[PDB]
RNA sequence: GCAAGGCUAAAACUCAAAGGAAUUGACGGGGGCCCGCACAAGCGGCGGAGCAUGUGGAUUAAUUCGAUGCAACGCGAAGAACCUUACCUGGGUUUGACAUGCACAGGACGCGUCUAGAGAUAGGCGUUCCCUUGUGGCCUGUGUGCAGGUGGUGCAUGGCUGUCGUCAGCUCGUGUCGUGAGAUGUUGGGUUAAGUCCCGCAACGAGCGCAACCCUUGUCUCAUGUUGCCAGCACGUAAUGGUGGGGACUCGUGAGAGACUGCCGGGGUCAACUCGGAGGAAGGUGGGGAUGACGUCAAGUCAUCAUGCCCCUUAUGUCCAGGGCUUCACACAUGCUACAAUGGCCGGUACAAAGGGCUGCGAUGCCGCGAGGUUAAGCGAAUCCUUAAAAGCCGGUCUCAGUUCGGAUCGGGGUCUGCAACUCGACCCCGUGAAGUCGGAGUCGCUAGUAAUCGCAGAUCAGCAACGCUGCGGUGAAUACGUUCC
């Protein structure tokens, strides 16, 4: 989204509350996975890609 | 379909009654999936009926679907300007299916209290032969008796 | 578009992972630390021809893998630019790094490597029909290349009106997922934009 | 969501699998135990020592 | 010429085409064939009422913004109290909340205090380590280049995605035919889910296409026995496999067999293939998932990200404190609730899968009707928690009633997270207890473990998801005669 944004994310938060969670490559502060913490569409792009060491397509 | 005929899947005889009809039954009255309490409300309503009459249930079931058996059915066609009703025979599995839909559908909608009183007079008005179902097959045999004009 | 990635669609299957490593609880931190140093070969060394990078962490131990079409300028002056590189690399992950480049075969048969060089032929304005020909041609003489797939998309020559057009040759069966195909993207500066290059080289099916 | 915008209906679905075994009650005696403290396995495979 | 009108017969002005053959494509209420919950037989809904979410319109400080038929409308958004946040009011900062070159110097920085709504501003502190001797890192003030924009142009774009559409056809090489566009192959007859194959054919070959190889499920064999199981035993704590003991068994996860029209009968140009049989877990593809051709919609995304051109640089950059993104005369779309006796309540009661867990799962025990709170063991996990499954069964009550159905609204009282819950969260207790009695014309989904019904788990997250999304499991049906008809 925007870099001073992503800044104020990053930065110490006075009343921690006020913290939240954004992509790791793109800064999308939605659909953040906490087990990778990239975004929906980044962490697409990673696993087709094969960077990501246990994830690849499922099917059952 | 379009390429040709399915089977039907079989069903199976009640340790109870013997017979493929009380199973076919209890699955017409089967809805959300209560195959247990269905097989209870034909079990009271076919204990109701022995109760009041004494023969075997499965005997004035028979009795009733003979006698509530469609021979004919009003299927419509439309061709030109104006559509009408052309009346064709009937199979017995059809013409039994749709016995037993008729019977269950006016049981259903009866001025009583619970399904298996309802069911019991239900079919005891059937084996009778002066009940809903048996107004019904009369309307639907002579209406369509009246359209024996257009036979094609 | 609508065709999905060879490699995502081969992965798990046949092809292997670009970054190794085990993290339960440090995932977060490993995956923003593969990107940022991704972003940093990226950036500047782009002129190396990047095809594939390897990344390989042993017990809070970097371990990198880079595989460049010439070694001899990511070396630099004997040490010099790779060792600035690496100490990049160490001011960028905090612990010890080893950054090793072992070779590429040929940069004719490689995927990410002939789509960088078709890019580098469209930034310099040559013609890109010409470049894929060439390119084609030089896929048939490289010795296992059972057919070789490339798109040109955009503008294509500075038109305002964008067009999309891809040659074949061989077999590129994209539906054989036993087969293995060499994919790569990559995009081409223009001074009207950019053009994106994908390339899917086919090698046989399995070995 | 395979799109980035708009497109609900189009999902691609991902596994992550893991693979646990060799849970054996070896001996420790010291020989063995200094042999497999020394030797390293590759990353891709997490040794839990217990 | 009785007339109708016939014959001879122009011009101004207007436009750059009007036209003749043949080809491809498309269309037809043209002909032939085939197929699809597409028609038909039925199952359960919507549209009627209340609630939740998104949209249009109106209001306002914003209701930031995009999306607009099927293919947008529980969409972007897998979590709006400030934060997110991009909007409104007010106040700050302004070579900047952030990264570099150039001239200068030294602090940068970490804490508490009061000023302030906080942002920001100084009163007190430690200090220049680097030999600011010089080089080396860092920062303040003048700056200078620059940073920045969620400002626009998706009709300049890349990447990704939807749609036709899992539609089965679409093309190429050589040759041949014609002045050419183009045709042939791709036509004809059987055959297939399928341009799948078979026999002829100025055609001969090939590619993208189909199935196949990838994954799940369905039987058995080999291997393995822990945290899983208990066949023959000991042990009977407590009967909660609790322990030794065992590979007897499932099971788990590694490797194979098998199901590929394999074999047979009749048919079929004997070929394709069709129909049925024995053995089998499964029969013709065993079932399902991934798998989306040439291209179309100037489809969507300049707001995942990135990108050419324009626009501002005391501002269209940035921060803070409140408000708003949640409004409300109305309409639409998607889900839930009911309108009851297949039922409601009270007591007892049995059987799952798949998942989650050191900012956590909180086994028990205590307090509270209750949600919840307290101390605390085990558990990076087949050994711990989740964990009680609900539908199912039994006994009593209610007796068709706006009800022992219905839980919207309202008053009072508590719990949890969060600095803060009127806006602007969830849950618990009492009382009050609305519409609604099956829903108009019309309209939606569904052929087997399907529809129907009941519960479980994850992701986002401090709280907000037992009405959204994605998966899991239990019980569990009726119809298909037929392709004329939309
Ligand atoms: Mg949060
Ligand atoms: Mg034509
Ligand atoms: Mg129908
Ligand atoms: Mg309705
Ligand atoms: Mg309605
Ligand atoms: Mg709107
Ligand atoms: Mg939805
Ligand atoms: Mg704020
Ligand atoms: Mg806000
Ligand atoms: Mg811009
Ligand atoms: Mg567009
Ligand atoms: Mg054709
Ligand atoms: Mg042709
Ligand atoms: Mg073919
Ligand atoms: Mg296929
Ligand atoms: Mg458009
Ligand atoms: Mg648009
Ligand atoms: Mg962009
Ligand atoms: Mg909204
Ligand atoms: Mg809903
Ligand atoms: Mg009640
Ligand atoms: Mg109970
Ligand atoms: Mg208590
Ligand atoms: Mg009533
Ligand atoms: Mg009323
Ligand atoms: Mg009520
Ligand atoms: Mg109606
Ligand atoms: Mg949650
Ligand atoms: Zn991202």
């Amino acid at each position: 989204a925007k870099k001073a944004l992503v800044n104020k994310a990053a930065g110490k938060p006075r009343f921690a509350v006020r913290a939240y969670t954004r992509c790791s490559k793109c800064g999308r502060p939605r659909a953040v996975y906490r087990k990778f913490g990239l975004c929906r569409i980044c962490l697409r792009e990673m696993a087709h890609a094969g960077e990501l060491p246990g994830v690849q397509k499922s099917s059952w | 379909p379009r390429k040709g005929p399915a089977p039907k899947r079989p069903l199976v005889n009640d340790p109870v009654y013997g017979s493929q009809l009380v199973t076919q039954l209890v699955n017409k009255v089967l809805l959300k999936g209560k195959k247990s309490l269905a097989e209870r409300i034909v079990y009271g309503a076919l204990e109701q009926a022995r109760d009041k009459t004494g023969t075997d249930p499965v005997i004035t079931l028979k009795r009733a679907l003979d006698n509530v058996k469609p021979a004919l059915e009003v299927r419509s066609r439309r061709v030109g300007g104006a559509t009408y009703q052309v009346p064709v025979e009937v199979r017995p599995d059809r013409s039994t299916t749709l016995a037993l839909r008729w019977l269950v559908g006016y049981s259903r909608q009866r001025r009583e209290k619970t399904m298996i009183e309802r069911l019991a007079n239900e079919i005891l008005d059937a084996s009778n032969g002066l009940g809903a179902s048996v107004k019904r097959r009369e309307d639907t045999h002579k209406m369509a008796e009246a359209n024996r004009a257009f036979a094609h | 578009g609508q065709k999905i990635n060879p490699h995502g669609f081969r992965l798990g299957i046949t092809t292997d992972w670009k970054s190794r490593w085990y993290a339960d609880k440090q995932y977060a931190e490993y995956v923003k630390e593969d990107v940022a140093i991704r972003r940093l070969l990226s950036s500047g060394l782009e002129r190396a021809g990047i095809a594939d990078v390897e990344i390989e962490r042993t017990r809070d131990r970097v371990r990198v893998d880079i595989h460049t079409a010439r070694p001899g300028i990511v070396i630099g002056r004997r040490g010099t630019e790779a060792d600035r590189i690496r100490a990049d690399l160490e001011k960028l992950t905090g612990k010890q790094v080893q950054l090793n480049i072992l070779e590429v075969k040929n940069p004719e048969s490689q995927a990410q490597l002939v789509a960088q060089g078709v890019a580098e032929q469209l930034s310099n304005r040559v013609a890109f029909r010409r470049a894929m020909r060439k390119a084609i041609q030089s896929a048939m003489r490289q010795p296992n290349v059972k057919g070789i797939r490339v798109q040109c998309s955009g503008r294509l020559g500075g038109a305002e009106m964008s067009r999309s057009e891809f040659y074949r040759e061989g077999r590129v069966p994209l539906h054989t997922l036993r087969a293995d195909i060499d994919y790569g993207l990559y995009e081409a500066k223009t001074t009207f934009g950019r053009i994106g290059v994908k390339v899917w080289i086919y090698k046989g099916d399995i070995v | 969501i395979r799109s980035p915008h708009k497109y609900k209906d189009s999902r691609e679905h991902f596994e992550m699998r893991t693979h646990k075994r060799l849970i054996d009650i070896i001996d420790p005696t010291p020989k063995t135990v200094d042999a497999l403290m020394r030797i390293d396995l590759p990353a891709s495979v997490d040794v839990n020592i217990q």
